[PDB]
């Protein structure tokens, strides 16, 4: 948010050609509305506004994601699966790498998280977080200056892959 | 070293110099373009390798619709230059009278002559602040290709007459190879120059 | 007699201004080009007005040379 | 007769030697990488007519 | 003053240390307290802790 | 009679004051355009008016030395 | 006799030193409204008063060249 | 005489000096205030009174170049 | 006699101004080609562009000595 | 004589090493400010004894051009 | 008479030229090959062209140092 | 009677010589104390040992110059 | 006569070149062996070749001088 | 006669070029040890052989300026 910043092109929004996909659901069932709610707001945000199957790409975390898009004909081009049950950040740091570096090819042009957010053990809301290109930021109502030791770029290539992958473990 | 000149007018030698580069020239342009061949080889791909880089050139300064035109003043231009640099390193024979046969561009009315017939054709095909920097373009580039020539016909002329008076072989080896290098590096500087302010006043 | 070496210190000291201003420009634009590739016409014809002020002080001190020389 | 002109020529001609063992196997391999690199795009052409 | 080294799965190394020599991409580093707030990308090196009297050296992957 | 030699150390000098220093602000111009386009404009405006200030005070150089070598 | 090129070695290097510097303050605000675009006003006016700064003991050398040309 | 030479010799190299080192100082006062506007009355108060340092011994110069024309 | 002079300075000062010049520029390509290997043919092809613009007005400055030579 | 010039020519160059040297300096503690703008008295006490420095051999420069003044 | 002088200044800037340009670019090579040390042999090649391209005119200010010696 | 401008200018030259390498390592020691400040005395320590290097050769030109004076 | 004033300042411009490049040289590997210690031997071998280049052209300078003594 | 001149002009060129090449060294080492202080008799080791090997030929110089001064 300082001293200009937004020459990185995770910043600036590049013009769309094509949509990213991060789709989080579960591996294992008997969980009531999660993966429906989820994958039914996904195909009804992704039917909405492409139409196209070429526009769009799907990463999903989950086996029951990737059989609902393996039924729908949507491609799965990221597709780990069998996390545990209190999961760790090695195995979702390398398929997040993946896809920072995918976003850095100049494929996605822009992608989305869909998630349940856990307010209190009842509600369990879908929420559309924009993952990245990164224009909703805001300062910690109080800011210093800092120095950046190699340049700002390369602090900038070094860092915004990072805090794309803690957004995403933290979703 | 004086300037022999049959005629009062005109210095005959220069024109001498410029009747030998453009028949070579000339002659060097027919052989590779002898015949239509669709799959190049010989020297029909070396004029069209020279041909694509010299549109490369325009396609770096301007946009290819206008700048489409240029192309065949700009490949002739690049060889003429280049040979005319060229050609004064072999021989550049002393004869019992003035001298005869250097080079044309060692000429500095041949060099500044040629940059102001460039700056006619792009004045043709196209305030007081402006028009000295037209004057200035006109004679640093003139004076650009006629002391990075002279120097070196100079320094290899002097090397000549050292080896020749009184073991000095490597020296002049190494000065003619960087004098064959300062005369591409001049004609590439010259027609790109040349595009240059055609791309800026065409568009 | 001087006006050969006041025509010699004026053409000298023009090429020692030119040469360090054109090295000035055309330095930081090879930076230029290697930090942003795609912004080479941008800075070329930016480097080329540079190169064209700081020639044309020396040109027309090189110009004014040749009347040192003949007084 | 002067003597610079045999002696600046004939080590341009051995110059010329020595850029012959230099410089004959860069640049023709640039020509023939320009012809097989022009031969493949012709060639994939009349493969995809055929 | 005082190093902390984090990471997602939770803080690692929390002490009182004031020499940390940590290897950045650019170069090596060296923090005293009073430093200024310098920022830079670490290398996959050892963080060195020879405050104490005895170095410790902390490994970093990632690294920042 | 050293009025050639006056007008030509001072063009000299004024050559290479205006050459150091325009090298310097269109290089740091292009830099400026080079790491972000968008203002090139902005840019180029406050480069030609320093430019403008430091070939001025040559070009008076340049009058005065033409009255130096008038006496 | 010799205050001719008294003169103009005053007006020479005055206009050297003043270049110089007025280059530096030049290309140092030109980068500093390249970073930030936001302070071209308070950047300009900073700029000018430094290079009225810079400039004026040159000018008191200009005058100073008057005064030891009509010695 | 030769004092006029004396003195327009020590008024341009005072000019010289003075010029680049107050090119620095505003220069680099011009990056500072231009990275941090909050702190620009302080920082341009030590700003001047650099300037006032730096252009010190040039001004002594200017009077011992007085005495030298005196002489 | 003194037009011996005359020429060593000017060759001087052309090969002082495009040493500097061509160190600046040779020395910022082979920066940005340590900044990265992937545009060094490009680099070296506008590096022999800048070092024919900074080597062009010294060489000026080498074949007017010699006109000075010869007067 | 010539010890007039030779005095002047002494006050000129220790003027322009002063300048260029405490430009320098100060120019730095106007950067180190900006950088960090709480250690204010370390930094203007490090710079006035490096002004102190820096000034200190001009200034016997300038008291032995007072003795080859005279001589 | 002026022969050796003429010599003795020509050599002299063209050492001081080829040395300031040398010194940059090899400065920069060596602080690329501190920067990323797998680029050694690439920045080293371009360093000696470098070497090479910056003692172009010093070398043949040398040998017109010996044409002025010579008379 | 040259003597006098001998010593002057060895004077002057070791004068602007050391205020351009105490200028350096002044400003620079300083930015180093800006950025950290618990470095203090071993900065100091190499900036005092920097001093005597950058000023014992100018030391010895004004000793040197003192013995010109003699002749 | 003049051939030990040429052999000095033959020296003296080669010392100054020699000292201005082997000190851009010698200080930018310190400080790239500051940035990465683990290469001493790459970084010291590069800079004797460096310096080995930036003083033999001096070095061919001060021989150069010894023949103008001579003459 | 002009022998003592000689070995001034001798050892000032020399003293400045002494003076910027240590300041260049000193200064990056001076940042060098702010930036990693556990590197400092690496960097004092280095900037000592550095101070030597760019004193060598001004020293040497000056040894040459007394026989200058004899001869």
């Amino acid at each position: 948010l300082g001293a200009g910043g937004a020459s990185h092109p995770m910043l600036v929004s590049r013009p769309v050609k094509k949509t990213g996909y991060l789709v989080i659901t579960s591996d294992r069932g008997l969980a009531g509305a999660y993966n429906s709610n989820v994958l039914r707001l996904v195909y009804q945000t992704i039917q909405k506004r492409h139409a196209s199957p070429d526009e769009y790409a799907i990463i999903v975390i989950g086996r029951v994601g990737l059989s609902f898009f393996r039924k729908r004909n949507m491609p799965v081009i990221l597709d780990i699966t069998r996390l545990p049950d209190q999961p760790s950040f090695a195995d979702i740091k390398e398929i997040a790498r993946k896809t920072v570096g995918l976003f850095a090819d100049g494929t996605f042009d822009e992608l989305y998280m869909y998630y349940n957010h856990y307010v209190s053990a009842i509600q369990q809301e879908v929420t559309e977080r924009k993952l990245l290109p990164l224009t909703d930021l805001a300062e910690n109502k109080q800011r210093t200056v800092y120095e950046f030791e190699p340049s700002q770029e390369e602090i900038l290539d070094v860092l915004l892959p990072q805090y794309a992958e803690s957004l995403i473990y933290g979703a | 070293p004086l300037v022999e000149f049959l005629g009062l007018t005109f210095n005959l030698s220069d024109m001498l110099m410029i009747t030998i580069t453009c028949l070579i020239v000339f002659i060097i342009a027919v052989a590779a373009t002898r015949s239509l061949q669709l799959r190049p080889t010989g020297m029909q791909n070396f004029m069209e390798w020279v041909f694509d880089f010299v549109r490369g050139i325009i396609n770096s300064t301007m946009d290819w619709q206008t700048g489409g035109r240029f192309l065949t003043l700009g490949v002739t231009l690049i060889m003429y230059v280049f040979v005319a640099n060229m050609l004064g390193l072999p021989f550049s024979v002393h004869v019992n009278g003035e001298l005869w046969w250097k080079s044309p561009t060692a000429d500095a009315t041949v060099t500044l002559t040629l940059a102001v017939m460039v700056v006619a054709l792009t004045h043709y095909y196209g305030f007081p602040l402006k028009i000295i920097e037209e004057f200035a373009n006109t004679l640093t580039l003139g004076l650009r290709l006629f002391g990075n020539i002279y120097a070196g016909e100079i320094l290899l002329g002097l090397l000549a007459s050292l080896g020749t008076h009184y073991g000095a072989a490597i020296p002049m080896m190494v000065w003619q190879a960087f004098s064959i290098f300062v005369g591409t590096i001049q004609a590439f500087i010259f027609t790109m120059l040349t595009m240059v302010y055609m791309a800026h006043k065409v568009s | 007699s001087l006006g050969v070496l006041a025509a010699a210190i004026a053409v000298g000291l023009g090429a020692l201004g030119a040469g360090i201003g054109n090295g000035l420009i055309v330095s930081r634009t090879i930076e230029g080009i290697a930090r942003q590739p795609e912004l080479r016409p941008v800075l070329q014809t930016t480097m080329f007005i540079g190169v064209a002020l700081v020639e044309a002080l020396p040109i027309i001190g090189v110009v004014f040379s040749f009347i040192y020389l003949g007084r | 007769s002067g003597g610079t002109i045999i002696y600046q020529l004939l080590m341009f001609i051995i110059l010329l030697a020595l850029l012959r063992k230099f410089a004959w196997q860069p640049l023709m391999n640039i020509m023939k990488q320009r012809e097989e690199h022009i031969a493949n795009e012709i060639d994939q052409a009349e493969k995809r007519r055929q | 003053i005082h190093v902390s080294v984090v990471t997602p799965d939770g803080p690692v190394y929390e002490d009182d240390v004031e020499m940390v020599s940590v290897k950045a991409k650019s170069g090596e580093l060296g923090i005293l307290p009073g430093h200024i707030p310098l920022v830079a990308p670490l290398e996959i090196s050892a963080a060195r802790l020879k405050k104490g009297g005895k170095t410790q050296y902390i490994a970093v992957s990632g690294g920042f």
